[PDB]
């Protein structure tokens, strides 16, 4: 199997996050699309990438091909092209993974490929409360300005309004609205008031590069799902618990 | 009362140049407008801050007051807000005070809560001093300076030569000389009386260092063992003035 | 002496780079340049840096061998107060070196000599059995990219072709240099293998900024000679001895 995916930086900024959440993750390269749902060590958080073959330059994967990795040693490699150039991951014997960094040079990593534990991943919820699409600069800067007095992150949301808030001894909130031009869609069936693990979210901020827009999701005793729908097909989603 | 400026980034800078080692900040609303006064543990370096209400794009009062406020955790908050054209609002409350940023580009209206202490108006005393020396220049010059004389020494004196200041640190063997003259990199240069006088390296880098933020041009002012007045004029208009004591012996 | 340096900035980085080797040094002012030579610490690197007449705009000397002892530190303490267009005049008497930065505007940086051990420079040439001609940034890069995946940079040549491996643990970090590759501007030698302490290679980056071309000499069991080519007849050599 061989694929070469233009654009690095997207799979940076994947991985600098999946590195943060875990150990070990596996990239399953399917005939149409490559995978990489992750559980967290402590399980409190999931990361569930999902890139199209219509991303990459080449695609010749036929049968499904389960490139496992030490995600801080791919995170390392993959910071060898700061510019725009094109990763290229390919694997003949189902052991040994080559990673070639296309540009002025070209860096051929070849590594012994790493069987890796398969998590069992619990059902995932669906139906979100408050389905809201924020601009996903937005929510970084929302996320970065509350991380900043407390562990722990309020999200409410109704009809019009979206707050991301601290509510420890400095009162912090960040709103996106309907009339301010910040909440693009929104989709509602309750109201909610739910607070996540700001150390958790920091993990994540890289993903916030993939697409201009993030929709977050989530809902009283219910998850929190940063969706980031990027162009090409790319999803990238984030699912993290309460506290 | 009701405080709207137009531009968050330059109020957050005179937040930041007032709140230096301190966290403890008391914001006064007069006639005139908004302004606040910081001196050193040390009483050394004093920073001040004016903003005139027509500056504002909205200024209400019901009776000139102070309020003191722990700005610690505003600090953090309001810097990861990326204030492009956002719009910085400070409102009475109950609970003290209140800090809504406006965000243009990403539609985000971050408010803030902090616990004020509501007590009387402060005096703002500016100092009665007739420094002969009033140059003008670029903030980043200052800051050139600042860094460049702390590295080298401890004090620094700026004196006046024949149409040039002469900022020199350095004790013995590390030694620093600069001059600064009328279009190289003075912006203007007013030397009424030859003057000199040295002040704590330290704490030129600390007023300095509180520039950064304002791109509007820098005056600087002082005279034989007298005080320096740095003040700039915000961005987006207000007053940023800073105060170093001098030394004698 | 008396000498300016109308590139503060890359002038700056030469320096910074000697600083990453050596604690202090002396400039070898003479009638043909300024020579800085020294060896490391751990006795693994051996630098030489050659900044002749023509590279000074302007390069008077007060005696016929100046000896300017100077702590690295120090000098790259004021050197990093370099701003991005004024130029450098370094002058100096017995007592101080005085660094003059000058473009915004005037600025000058007192800096007292000091007794500094004579290291005797490389009146010594040792032959390469490979050299490499290969763009500075080129080289810049992958060294760079490559520092931080293992402490051994184990470069080989073959057919004319230069390898930089970074043989691991878990895996190898392997880059095809060739003249057909458009990385190396010329290249020819013997097929050699050789490893080299990382560390010492990845410091060699800072030139970059300093100068534009370069020369990679290296072969089996001796050292890795890498020649910067500054402007003006100019070079940073920096040999580093092979592992065991």
């Amino acid at each position: 199997m061989k694929v070469v995916y233009d654009d690095v930086r997207v799979l940076k900024d994947i991985i600098q996050a999946l590195a943060r959440l875990v150990d070990e993750a596996v990239l399953k390269f399917k005939q149409d699309s490559v995978e990489l749902v992750a559980l967290d060590r402590a399980h409190i958080s999931l990361i569930s990438v999902n890139l199209p073959r219509e991303m990459f330059k080449e695609y010749d994967v036929n049968d499904e091909f389960k490139f496992g990795f030490n995600t801080q040693y791919l995170m390392k490699i993959l910071k060898v092209a700061k510019r725009k150039e094109a990763i290229e991951i390919a694997s003949e014997s189902p052991d040994s993974v080559i990673i070639n960094i296309i540009g002025s040079t070209n860096r051929e990593f070849n590594v012994r490929n790493l069987e890796v534990s398969e998590q069992e991943i619990p059902e995932i919820n669906l139906q979100f409360d408050i389905s809201a699409t924020i601009s996903s600069d937005g929510f970084k800067s929302a996320i970065s300005e509350v991380s900043t007095v407390t562990d722990n992150v309020v999200v409410e949301g109704h009809e019009d309004r979206i707050l991301i808030k601290a509510e420890g001894e400095s009162e912090v909130e960040v709103e996106f609205s309907k009339d301010t031009g910040g909440l693009q869609d929104l989709e509602f069936s309750k109201e909610s008031k739910n607070s996540y693990s700001a150390e958790y979210l920091d993990d994540v901020l890289s993903l916030t590069k993939l697409s201009d827009y993030v929709k977050i999701s989530f809902g009283n005793q219910k998850p929190l799902q940063l969706f980031f729908n990027m162009e090409g097909g790319g999803k990238v989603t984030y699912l993290l618990a309460p506290k | 009362f009701k405080i709207v400026y137009p531009n968050a980034k330059d109020f957050f800078s005179f937040i930041n140049s007032i709140t230096n080692v301190t966290d403890s900040i008391i914001l006064n609303f007069t006639e005139d407008g908004i302004f606040s006064r910081h001196l050193t543990e040390d009483k050394v370096l004093m920073a001040i801050m004016r903003i005139p209400k027509d500056v504002l794009s909205e200024y209400s009062i019901d009776s000139p007051t102070s309020v003191k406020l722990d700005v610690s955790s505003v600090k953090k908050i309001l810097s990861k807000a990326s204030s492009k054209k956002a719009t910085i609002e400070l409102t009475e409350t109950d609970s003290g005070l209140k800090i809504i940023i406006r965000d243009e580009k990403s539609g985000a209206k971050s408010t803030i809560y902090i616990k004020a202490e509501k007590g009387q108006v402060e005096q703002l005393t500016e100092p009665k001093v007739n420094l002969a020396v009033n140059f003008t220049t670029d903030e980043s010059v200052l800051n050139v300076i600042a860094a460049d004389v702390t590295l080298v020494g401890e004090e620094m004196r700026i004196s006046t030569e024949e149409d040039k200041i002469k900022i020199e640190a350095g004790e013995e063997g590390k030694r620093y000389v600069a001059f600064l003259m009328k279009d190289k990199p003075l912006k203007e240069l007013s030397i009424d009386t030859s003057a000199s006088s040295s002040y704590s390296a330290e704490m030129f880098k600390d007023a300095v260092k509180g520039l950064r933020g304002f791109s509007a041009p820098t005056m600087v002012s002082f005279g034989e063992n007298l005080p320096m007045k740095i003040d700039v004029e915000a961005v987006s208009g207000g007053h940023m003035i800073f105060w170093i004591a001098p030394r004698l012996l | 002496m008396k000498a300016k340096v109308i590139d503060a900035v890359s002038f700056s980085y030469i320096l910074r780079t000697v600083g990453d080797f050596l604690s202090e040094a002396n400039f070898i002012v003479t009638k043909e340049g300024i020579r800085v030579s020294g060896i490391d610490p751990s006795r693994v690197v051996f630098l030489d840096i050659f900044l002749p007449s023509s590279y000074f705009e302007g390069f008077e000397v007060s005696q016929e061998k100046e000896i300017i002892g100077f702590k690295l530190e120090d000098v790259n303490d004021i050197l990093k107060r370099v701003l991005k267009d004024d130029t450098l005049i370094l002058s100096s008497n017995e007592s101080k070196l005085t660094l003059t930065f000058d473009g915004e505007f005037t600025r000058s940086f007192e800096l007292p000599l000091i007794q500094v051990e004579s290291t005797q420079p490389p009146s010594v040439n040792l032959e390469f059995p490979f050299k490499a001609q290969l763009l500075t940034i080129t080289f810049a890069d992958i060294i760079d990219e490559l520092s931080d995946l293992g402490e051994v940079l184990n470069i080989h040549s073959k057919e004319n072709k230069l390898y930089f491996e970074v043989i691991g643990d878990l895996s190898t970090a392997k880059v095809e240099l060739s003249t057909d590759n458009g990385t190396l501007l010329e290249a020819s030698g013997a097929d050699v293998s050789s490893s080299y302490g990382m560390e010492y290679v990845a410091n060699t980056t800072k030139m970059r900024r300093a100068s534009d071309s370069m020369e990679l000499y290296f072969g089996s069991q001796i050292p890795l000679k890498l020649r910067f080519k500054l402007p003006q007849e100019g070079y940073g050599d920096f040999y580093i001895a092979p592992r065991a």
